[PDB]
RNA sequence: UUGGAUAUGCCAUAUAAAGCGCUUUCGAAGAGUCGAGUUGUUUGGGAAUGCAGCUCUAAAUGGGUGGUAAAUUUCAUCUAA
RNA sequence: UUGACCUCAAAUCAGGUAGGACUACGCGCUGAACUUAAGCAUAUCAAUAAGCGCAGGAAAAGAAAAUAACCAUGAUUCCCUCAGUAACGGCGAGUGAAGCGGGAAAAGCUCAAAUUUGAAAUCUGGCAACAUUUCUUUUGUUGUCCGAGUUGUAAUUUCAA
């Protein structure tokens, strides 16, 4: 094996910005919170916010 | 009169005093 | 001053007091050792411009180095490869017969730093150098602004490491596009090698 | 040995170059590096910007002629002009460079301009305290560390906008005119030829 | 041409500046104590022995061989054409 | 010369005119580069030149530039009498620009 | 322990030194080195790119360089040893 | 005859300095072959390995005898780009830079060639005094002798002047 392999691997920015907006989108639908593990069957509401 | 030694005065005057 | 006059008449060494001086000195110094310290500058206008000042700390030594080209030491004249590289009487050395003269005095005087040389006379033998010395430990050059910056330690052998004027001129330093080799194992390692980016 | 399709192989690779291989590992550890060195220089040099002013000039081809890029120093006819001595000009922080020249006005100005903006916004310490001597300002309080590119930009050159068309542009053939030039250009050794054999001749 | 990138003053127009003379130029300027100098010790020291070649052959009226000589003396034939009026001005001179 | 100094520095400490208590010196003037510039400003008079100089070089212009500036010259023995009237081991030449009246 | 400021104390001969400004002025500027030929060795440098050996050896607006050799004439640029 | 000077010697003379190791990275010298070209001699490997010399915490390079041909740039180094390009090559295998432009960092200078000439103004050392300390371990100052130095040490100047 040698140090000069590829460890850093290339997105584009724009697809990285994709899915930021898609992984908030995700986070703002209660469904994929229980399905990914979240035990939210008790909180008020999606999205959480609360006071600054 | 020479400049240099004019220095060279002044610096034996500061020794004597 | 009389320094200018040095320096012209210098230029006429084809005149008939130059040929004369250059018959009789070169005779006693080939009299004289191979490496042989100098009372004084025979060119007192050369090692003067070329950074030689008059006061203790500085040393002159004359020395006479064999002229002509390299002799491959290989032992009767046989290089065992292919046959461009069978030449053993042509070849020449990289290094000029005046740094050869610088690193031969270096080595002479251990205790001092090779400041700058001089050509002075030369015939179908020799070439004969003068090699300007400074004294790093002498207080008179310590105290010196003007030439402190041989007592450093960077400046130990400048003369074999090729920095004096003779050795920069040997491996080709300079400014522009004629050189571009300029060092060479700088330049070389420059391109060979391959940056290898984190992101690629 | 070569049977697909694609262009012919070009790869340097016949030396020994795995030992000289770089890898840039240390690029995020340089860079926070240069950020300490940085950050390191701002605090020890005091309110003196980290950088100093540079010039605007022109780079020299056909290629960036239009662009204008920071210089090395202004030159000596340019700190004549704004009034500042060469001596005092490194002490301020003005560069100087003494290689380069002012072949037009425009330059000058450009740079004269530069260091009067410079001269202007700047404070000088005076060097014993409360002793204000030829150029010290009067009042150190308000020193602070400031951006020279904020405080005075390299700034570029920009069209003018719409401009009404006049006839001796209506009449003027671009392409005749440039075919015409090139020619004249071309041929002009010739013709001074020309003209010296007849002088000869006659 | 003057603003059109092509023809014989081809470029922009922007004023004109009178650039100040820089003291690097003036190098090779022939200076009053390097003339004194320098025929001091022409007298001093004399001619090598190729200029004297190339004298009497200028004396002998040998132009195309005083100049072929020279040539091959000092290697290039500006040099040469150079010490050619150099060394005639040297006969004029004595002449007088 | 340490003697003078420090005379006129007493001499300044005490007030009085330092500028002209003093006389202008009458010395023989010594030193290649000081004799040669002395020879080209016209201001020497007489002009010994050690017979002796070991690089000759540092003299053989000497006569020929003293013939030129109308200089009178003359080679004298040995580079240590010239020394000793200059108070040093050696010199090359020695020149005299000034004299006083009895010795004109 | 060190750093740059600050408070004053003392020592400090500006009898000095320095920048700037105009000169009808003057302005020294590095040689067996540059350059040339040649032979090696180098370079992407191809009518030699650099270096070295040998031979020849400058000059004073002179000497470099402007990537096709030569002579010639201009122009830029720079100021080696 | 005594002397002066020059040159060259001696001393377990007074005080210093050099080597050796290390060598990853620096500067040089010296220098191959296997290999590739489906053979092989130019070439390639490679201005590499081995060999040798000399450094530093970096080294080297460096304030243009530099580019460019522009409206011009402006010490050096490194990065990206130029660019697998111009070019070199049994024009085969192969090899192969630079100016620009963007960035990191920026900092400029010193002598030689000048008559201080109404003043060798310069400096090592011996001695004695003080002072100073990362330090009784360090580093200087002042005086006084001997010397060095006019065959040139200071001051002044470096072409940008």
């Amino acid at each position: 094996t040698k140090t000069w392999r590829k460890w850093h691997v290339k997105v584009n920015q724009n697809e990285k910005r994709y899915a930021i907006a898609s992984a908030v989108a995700a986070s703002g639908v209660p469904s994929l919170l229980l399905a990914r593990g979240h035990r939210i069957e008790e909180i008020p509401e999606v999205p959480l916010v609360v006071d600054d | 009169p020479s400049k240099h030694e004019q220095k060279r005065i002044l610096q034996l005057a500061y020794a004597i005093r | 001053g009389a320094y200018k006059y040095l320096e012209e008449l210098a230029k006429k060494k084809q005149s008939d007091v130059n040929l004369f001086l250059s018959r009789v000195r070169a005779w006693e110094y080939r009299q004289m050792n191979v490496i042989h310290r100098a009372s004084r500058p025979s060119r007192p206008d050369k090692a003067r411009r070329l950074g030689y000042k008059a006061k203790q700390g500085y040393v002159i030594y004359r020395i006479r180095v064999r002229r002509g080209g390299r002799k491959r030491p290989v032992p009767k004249g046989q290089t065992y490869g292919k046959p461009v590289h069978q030449g053993v009487n042509h070849l020449k050395y990289q290094r000029s017969a005046r740094c050869t003269a610088e690193e031969r005095v270096g080595r002479y005087c251990s205790n001092l730093r090779v400041l700058n040389s001089y050509w002075v006379n030369q015939d179908a033998t020799y070439k004969f150098f003068e090699v300007i010395l400074v004294d790093p430990s002498h207080k008179a050059i310590r105290r010196d602004p003007r030439i402190n910056w041989i007592v450093n330690p960077v400046h130990k052998h400048r003369e074999s490491r090729g920095l004096t004027s003779i050795g920069k001129k040997s491996r080709g330093i300079g400014k522009g596009h004629r050189f571009n080799n300029s060092p060479q194992h700088a330049t070389w390692l420059r391109h060979n090698t391959l940056s290898l980016r984190r992101y690629r | 040995a070569i049977h697909v399709k694609g262009q012919l192989p070009n790869a340097h690779f016949h030396k020994d170059w795995q030992r000289y291989v770089k890898t840039w590992f240390n690029q995020p550890g340089r860079k926070l590096r240069r950020r300490q060195a940085r950050q390191t220089k701002a605090a020890k040099i005091a309110p003196r910007p980290v950088e100093a002013i540079r010039p605007a000039v022109k780079p020299p081809t056909i290629r960036y002629n239009m662009k204008v890029r920071a210089g090395r120093g202004f030159t000596l006819e340019e700190l004549k002009a704004a009034g500042v001595s060469r001596r005092v000009a490194s002490t301020i922080g003005i560069p100087v460079d003494h290689r380069r020249r002012n072949r037009s006005e425009e330059s000058l100005q450009r740079n004269v301009e530069r260091i009067k903006v410079y001269l202007a916004h700047l404070i000088v310490f005076p060097r014993k305290a409360g002793q204000p001597k030829k150029g010290d300002a009067t009042d150190v309080s308000g020193a602070e560390q400031t951006d020279v590119a904020a405080v005075l930009p390299i700034t570029q050159e920009a069209v003018e906008e719409a401009k009404p068309i006049t006839e001796e542009a209506k009449n003027f053939n671009a392409f005749s005119t440039l075919s015409n030039e090139r020619a004249y250009a071309r041929y002009a050794g010739a013709r001074a030829a020309f003209q010296k054999k007849r002088a000869e001749e006659a | 041409a003057p603003g059109l990138v092509v023809g014989l003053n081809k470029g922009k127009t922007l004023t004109k500046r009178q650039l100040p003379e820089r003291p690097s130029r003036r190098k090779g300027h022939l200076s009053k104590r390097t003339a004194f100098v320098r025929s001091i010790v022409r007298e001093v020291a004399g001619f090598a022995p190729y200029e004297r070649r190339v004298m009497e052959l200028i004396r002998n009226s040998q132009d195309k061989r005083a100049r072929k000589l020279a040539k091959k003396r000092l290697g290039t034939l500006k040099r040469a054409k150079g010490k050619i009026e150099e060394l005639t001005s040297v006969i004029q001179s004595s002449r007088l | 010369k340490k003697q003078r100094l420090v005379a006129e520095a007493e001499a300044v400490a005490n007030g009085k005119s330092a500028q002209d208590v003093s006389k202008k010196p009458y010395n023989v003037k010594y030193g290649l580069n000081h004799v040669v510039a002395l020879i080209e400003a016209k201001k020497a008079k007489l002009v010994l030149i050690a017979s002796d100089v070991d690089p000759i070089e540092l003299v053989v212009f000497l006569p020929a530039l003293c013939k030129k500036m109308g200089v009178p010259y003359a080679i004298v023995k040995n580079k240590a009498r010239l020394g000793t009237v200059i108070h040093q081991k050696t010199a090359a030449v020695l020149a005299v620009t000034e004299v006083r009246e009895e010795d004109k």
